[PDB]
């Protein structure tokens, strides 16, 4: 049947990606630190997917570790336009979920959602480096339940 | 433990085999279980169009040997 | 109390610029180094299996 | 067809130059002389000549024009023409496509092509010779003489290089 | 003598990779000249047949040059056969 | 007939470059501690699947700065170049046994370089203009000792065609007799396929990824599949050169196995020497080449001529 | 022929893939000047494999030789008078 | 004679008219004079190869080998009035008007 | 048409230097992280 052919199309697409993230780091802060041991071999991300390709350009998702500024608020924009999609942003820690220990602060801007479309958010000051890759987790099964080539039929 | 990359490994192993056996047995196949003749100067190039020719069939891997002269 | 670290001095002998001129010729430190690595890979992993394993706290 | 190849990598030959004595972007030009260059040591391929052949692509493909392109790349303006641009251009290419087009058509109807040499318009073929060549390569053994017969040549084609390299020197110190 | 000797020492201390290349380049420019198996290299140069052996007109008068090829007559390369 | 050779040559050869990629993550993490691709496919056998399957479906990007022109020609003409360059490889029977075949490998290994000059034109930005020239002109000086190495084996082998290597090197591996230049050799293959201490551009942080900066995927899958594509032949061209293997007529599945065994060895140490070395400082890329490998190299040519002439060793070409 | 088939299959497999995968979806002038002089003087002893089988090997070698060190002499005054120490 | 002789032929000619005509760039000149000792290359190895002419296979090789000591001397001179004046065009070579 | 120099020496030009000043930081990790770097260089030296 065609939504069984749609379907089966959806699955490996979406199966494709959420598996292989390619993330780019933009941390800033003590939230990088932490999703830096993602990469010591504790809590090894590599073993799905998300590797050391960086390389903006081609990246898939992108983690927003640590505070973010007003000086710094421009330069990280234009890297996300600059992603090329499917691109998502994880939101890092406190500071970077709605500003944290700095919300009130002239030199902050409270949270990435006022910059970026923020897709996940992983509390923690820092978010202990397995819950990140809980988050990755859930984003990972955020990517399986989405519609895109059913949407596309429906239409 | 670090034999996980044996499968990793196992599987390359199993496709640069198609090379090697594809371009020896089809040098089998076109040249009737024998090996493409190899020309690299003349004389191994004449040399294969003399057995062309006296096949018949226009094909130098096919030799008639003791049987075809009296 | 203290320590200098490098303080060391190469010896001028016959012997020592042998082992000097034989290391850089025939590369032996990289060598070295690749033996590091290479007892490593015989090395078992650390990979904590999320989320079947879960790190201690 | 099969039998024009070197008739048909000739064509390709010409209007390969007219891609670069059109005198594009120094980047540009490169290309159409590189596509010229492969497809000239087709044609030195197709007579023989394996080892004169594949220098083209060494020393002078990968070679010569390697470092050309690298010169233009670090040089030239911040605006590079593309082929279109100035009318010029393009008039130059069709330019060399009307001469080429010309004479190919005299020379596969009346065959009697007079432009300075007398040319008769035949196939690439009916010029090759006969006879077994034994166990040498002609081109191979010709040109390994350079040690037992080209003693002159060596002596001073290496000369000149050494000055070649000092002369390069000179004028890129700067005084 | 002594400086000589001190400035290949020194020479090795800092800097083996050019004496290794001139003294490889040293021998390979000597041993050629009072080699001897360079004239062997030669014989067995001019000892490999690339172009026939044309015959020549039989008028007499020339015992080397062997009737038949099997004939004892004419070079041998019995010396390329054990080396 | 012959088609179905060229499939059979070529197309193994591409989804072996595919699978490079996660022995690329998992035996540097398997050296570096790490676990390597393993969730997604049994024993991660499924990750290059995934990572080329986003790569042919992620939106293809194509900066305004650059010319369309030159951003499709050069992806072709580096992944072709790769996969022609493999058919005069001496497989038991070479698909093509180009007399020439030694000239034939070294002669398009020079028009790989335009792959990345056109590119680094072709992107057109000031960071990624020099990143690429000062990586063409590294490429292009190792190509002088590649050729002068070269030079010298096959002097002791015979003519240039890639069969012969099978017949000289037949009772001992030609290593034993030119291991000074087998070494001199390795390193110059480390450089010309760009990876550490050679890295440079596609290194992840050298040049973030050097000839990929702006160049993302869609049509940068021929574009970081070619540089891996190579390091399989170049070590492979190096198993043939040096280690080379018997071959018995009656049976060529030796040689297969052997060749095929010796040349995924070599890739191993290759993928061995990535997560083992820093990367050279661009000066120090001429400083070891110019005025350490160069002379080197040059004297055991010198060496290496007379030797056959020092002993009445020449070989015979036919 | 076959050469020429080779070639042309892997174009379009280049051509085909990429395709899919776009609509589905004066210090570095010395390093140049200087290869391109050893370049050029490599190509001399190219020939170098057949001219050790000729007949009078001798002369060959006092002249293979040559170019060997002219080689090494042209990086010998290039290393020398700066040269290979690239400007910096 | 042979229309790839005729082929080559015009082929220097095109890049003799290039050569002397120029547009803006040396680097366009420098590229047609390149194409001028290529179909040279091509000429020469062709009639050559053609009569078995067994010594003069040395003029290929030496030739080119000279042809691009211009482009050593040739290039080098383009970068020096690219360093002086800038841009290396034909136009802005001009100083020695007198 | 004014008359040659007589050193034969024509008059310099302005400078033709070409030290971009390069833009580290907020892109590349190989400064860390947000380390923004304004430096000129001769395109290699600093
Ligand atoms: C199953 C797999 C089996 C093979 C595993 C890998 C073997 C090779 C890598 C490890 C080698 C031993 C490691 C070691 O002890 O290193 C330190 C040692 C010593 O390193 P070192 O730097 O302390 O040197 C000490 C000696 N002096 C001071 C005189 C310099 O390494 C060696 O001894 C290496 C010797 C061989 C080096 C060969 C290099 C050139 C090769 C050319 C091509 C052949
Ligand atoms: C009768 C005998 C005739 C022949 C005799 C020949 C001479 C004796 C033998 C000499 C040694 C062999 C030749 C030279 C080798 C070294 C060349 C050189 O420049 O060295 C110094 C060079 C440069 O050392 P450097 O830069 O510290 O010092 C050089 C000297 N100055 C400072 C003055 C410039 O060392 C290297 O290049 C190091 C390696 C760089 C690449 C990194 C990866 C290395 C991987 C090593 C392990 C794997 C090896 C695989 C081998 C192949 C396997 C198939
Ligand atoms: C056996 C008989 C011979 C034994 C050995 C004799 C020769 C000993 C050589 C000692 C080392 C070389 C000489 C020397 O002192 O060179 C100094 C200098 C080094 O320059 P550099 O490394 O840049 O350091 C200074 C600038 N910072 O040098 C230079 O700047 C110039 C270096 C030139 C290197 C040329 C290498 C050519 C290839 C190798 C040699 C091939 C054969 C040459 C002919 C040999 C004939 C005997
Ligand atoms: S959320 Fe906490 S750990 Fe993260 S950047 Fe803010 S203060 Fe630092």
């Amino acid at each position: 049947r065609g939504e069984y052919v749609v379907a089966k199309l959806d699955d490996l697409v979406n199966w494709a990606r959420r598996s292989s993230l390619w993330p780019m780091t933009f941390g800033l802060a003590c939230c990088a630190v932490e999703m830096m041991h993602m990469a010591a071999p504790r809590y090894d991300m590599d073993r799905f997917g998300v590797v050391f390709r960086a390389s903006p350009r081609q990246s898939d998702v992108m983690i927003v570790a640590g505070t973010l500024t007003n000086k710094m608020a421009p330069a990280l924009r234009k890297v996300y336009d600059q992603m090329p999609e499917p691109r998502y942003v994880v939101s890092m820690g406190s500071c970077a979920n709605g500003g944290g220990y700095y919300h009130y602060s002239y030199s902050v801007v409270r949270g990435c959602d006022r910059i970026v479309p923020v897709d996940i958010y992983v509390p923690g000051c820092p978010p202990t480096a397995e819950a990140l890759l809980y988050g990755i987790l859930q984003l990972q099964r955020k990517i399986k339940r989405e519609k895109r080539l059913r949407i596309w039929y429906r239409r | 433990m670090w034999f996980e990359i044996l499968p990793g490994i196992a599987v390359m192993a199993a496709c640069l085999f198609i090379p090697g056996m594809a371009t020896a047995h089809i040098h089998k196949f076109t040249n009737g279980g024998k090996e493409k003749r190899v020309a690299h100067f003349s004389y191994q190039w004449n040399l294969m169009e003399r057995d062309r020719c006296i096949s018949g069939v226009n094909r130098y891997h096919v030799t008639k040997g003791l049987e075809n002269i009296d | 109390t203290y320590k200098f670290v490098n303080m060391r001095e190469p010896s001028m002998d016959m012997k020592s610029v042998t082992d000097r001129a034989a290391q850089t010729l025939l590369w032996t430190e990289l060598v070295r180094g690749l033996g590091m690595t290479l007892s490593y890979l015989f090395r078992e992993p650390a990979t904590i299996n999320y989320p079947f394993e879960k790190g201690p706290l | 067809m099969t039998m024009y190849i070197a008739f048909i990598l000739s064509t390709i030959f010409v209007i390969g130059f007219v891609g670069f004595s059109s005198k594009p972007s120094p980047i540009y030009g490169g290309l159409g002389l590189i596509v010229s260059g492969g497809v000239g040591c087709g044609i030195v391929l197709n007579f023989g000549g394996s080892f004169l052949g594949l220098m083209v692509f060494l020393i002078y493909l990968g070679g010569m024009l390697v470092v050309f392109g690298y010169t233009t790349a670090m040089a030239t303006e911040m605006y590079p023409e593309v082929w279109v641009s100035n009318k010029t251009v393009f008039g130059a290419f069709v330019s060399g496509l009307m001469m080429e087009f010309c004479m190919v058509y005299y020379a596969l109807k009346e065959e009697e092509v007079e432009i300075i040499f007398k040319f008769n318009g035949l196939g690439d073929w009916v010029i090759y010779d006969t006879g077994d060549s034994g166990f040498f390569s002609e081109e191979a053994m010709g040109i390994a003489a350079l040690y037992s017969y080209g003693t002159w040549l060596v002596i001073v084609t290496g000369w000149s290089l050494l000055i070649g390299v000092v002369v390069i020197m000179e004028i890129t110190r700067g005084n | 003598a002594g400086r000589i000797a001190s400035f290949l020492k020194n020479a090795w201390a800092k800097e083996p990779v050019l004496v290794a290349s001139f003294a490889i380049g040293g021998l390979a420019i000597i041993l050629p000249s009072l080699s001897p198996y360079t004239n062997y290299a030669i014989r067995i140069n001019r000892a490999t047949p690339y172009n026939y052996p044309v015959p020549l007109r039989d008028d007499g008068n020339m015992p080397d040059v062997p009737s038949h090829p099997q004939d004892p007559q004419g070079p041998s390369l019995e010396w390329l056969k054990n080396l | 007939m012959f088609m179905i050779n060229i499939l059979s040559l070529i197309i193994p050869i591409l989804l072996a470059v595919a699978f490079l990629t996660l022995v690329e993550r998992k035996v540097l993490g398997y050296m570096q501690l790490r676990k390597g691709p393993n969730v997604v496919g049994p024993y991660g056998l499924l990750q290059p699947i995934a990572d080329a399957l986003k790569l042919v479906t992620k939106e293809p990007l194509r900066p305004g700065t650059s010319s369309i022109s030159m951003f499709i020609i050069a992806p072709i003409l580096g992944l072709s170049l790769a996969l022609t360059m493999w058919v005069p490889l001496p497989m038991p029977y070479p698909l093509i046994n180009m007399n020439l075949g030694v000239l034939f490998m070294l002669a398009m290994s020079s028009l790989a370089v335009y792959s990345i000059l056109w590119s680094g034109w072709a992107s057109n930005s000031k960071y990624a203009l020099i990143g690429a020239l000062r990586a063409v002109a590294q490429t292009i000086s190792y190509e002088v000792t590649l050729a002068i190495i070269l030079l010298s084996v096959l002097l002791m082998n015979g003519s240039y065609t890639l069969s012969t290597l099978i017949t000289t090197q037949e009772h001992i591996w030609m290593i034993f007799t030119s291991w000074p230049l087998a070494m001199m050799w390795f390193i110059s293959t480390l450089a010309e396929t760009n990876r550490a201490p050679f890295d440079l551009t596609e290194g992840e942080s050298e040049l973030v990824s050097g000839f990929n900066v702006e160049y993302a995927a869609g049509p940068f899958a021929m574009f970081f599949m070619a540089e891996y594509a190579n390091i399989i032949m170049m070590n492979a061209f190096t198993a043939i050169l040096f280690l080379g293997a018997s071959h018995d007529p009656h049976t060529p599945e030796l040689y297969t196995i052997n060749f095929v065994l010796k040349t995924l060895a070599l890739t191993i140490t290759f993928l061995w020497i990535r997560a083992s070395y820093p990367r050279f400082r661009y000066d120090q890329l001429m400083h070891l080449l110019w005025k350490s490998f160069l002379p080197l190299t040059l004297a055991l040519c010198m060496w290496h001529i007379s030797l056959p002439i020092m002993t009445a060793s020449i070989p015979p070409q036919s | 022929m076959n050469i020429m088939l080779t070639l042309l299959t892997n174009v379009t497999l280049a051509s085909l893939l990429v395709l899919i995968a776009f609509w589905l979806p004066m210090k570095f002038f010395l390093v140049a000047i200087t290869f391109l002089l050893f370049d050029l003087e490599i190509a001399l002893l190219l020939p170098l494999p057949w001219a050790s089988q000729t007949n009078n090997l001798k002369t060959m070698l006092t002249m293979a030789l040559f170019l060997l060190i002219l080689l090494a002499a042209s990086l010998a005054y290039e290393w020398t008078q700066k040269g290979l120490e690239w400007a910096e | 004679m042979p229309l790839v002789y005729m082929n080559i032929i015009m082929a220097f000619a095109i890049a003799l008219a290039g050569l002397l005509m120029y547009r803006s760039h040396l680097m366009s000149s420098l590229l047609c004079l390149e194409g001028m000792m290529l179909s040279l290359f091509i000429m020469s190895t062709l009639i050559i190869l053609n009569t078995h002419f067994t010594l003069a296979n040395m003029m290929p090789i030496i030739l080119l080998v000279f042809a691009a000591c211009e482009a050593a001397l040739g290039l080098s001179l383009l970068v020096m009035v690219s360093n002086t004046y800038g841009t290396d065009y034909v136009q802005n070579l001009n100083l020695l008007q007198c | 048409w004014k008359p040659p120099p007589w050193n034969d020496v024509d008059p310099p030009k302005d400078t033709l230097v070409s030290n971009l000043t390069l833009n580290f930081g907020p892109q590349h990790p190989a400064a860390h992280g947000v380390l923004r770097l304004v430096m000129e260089l001769s395109g290699e030296m600093v």
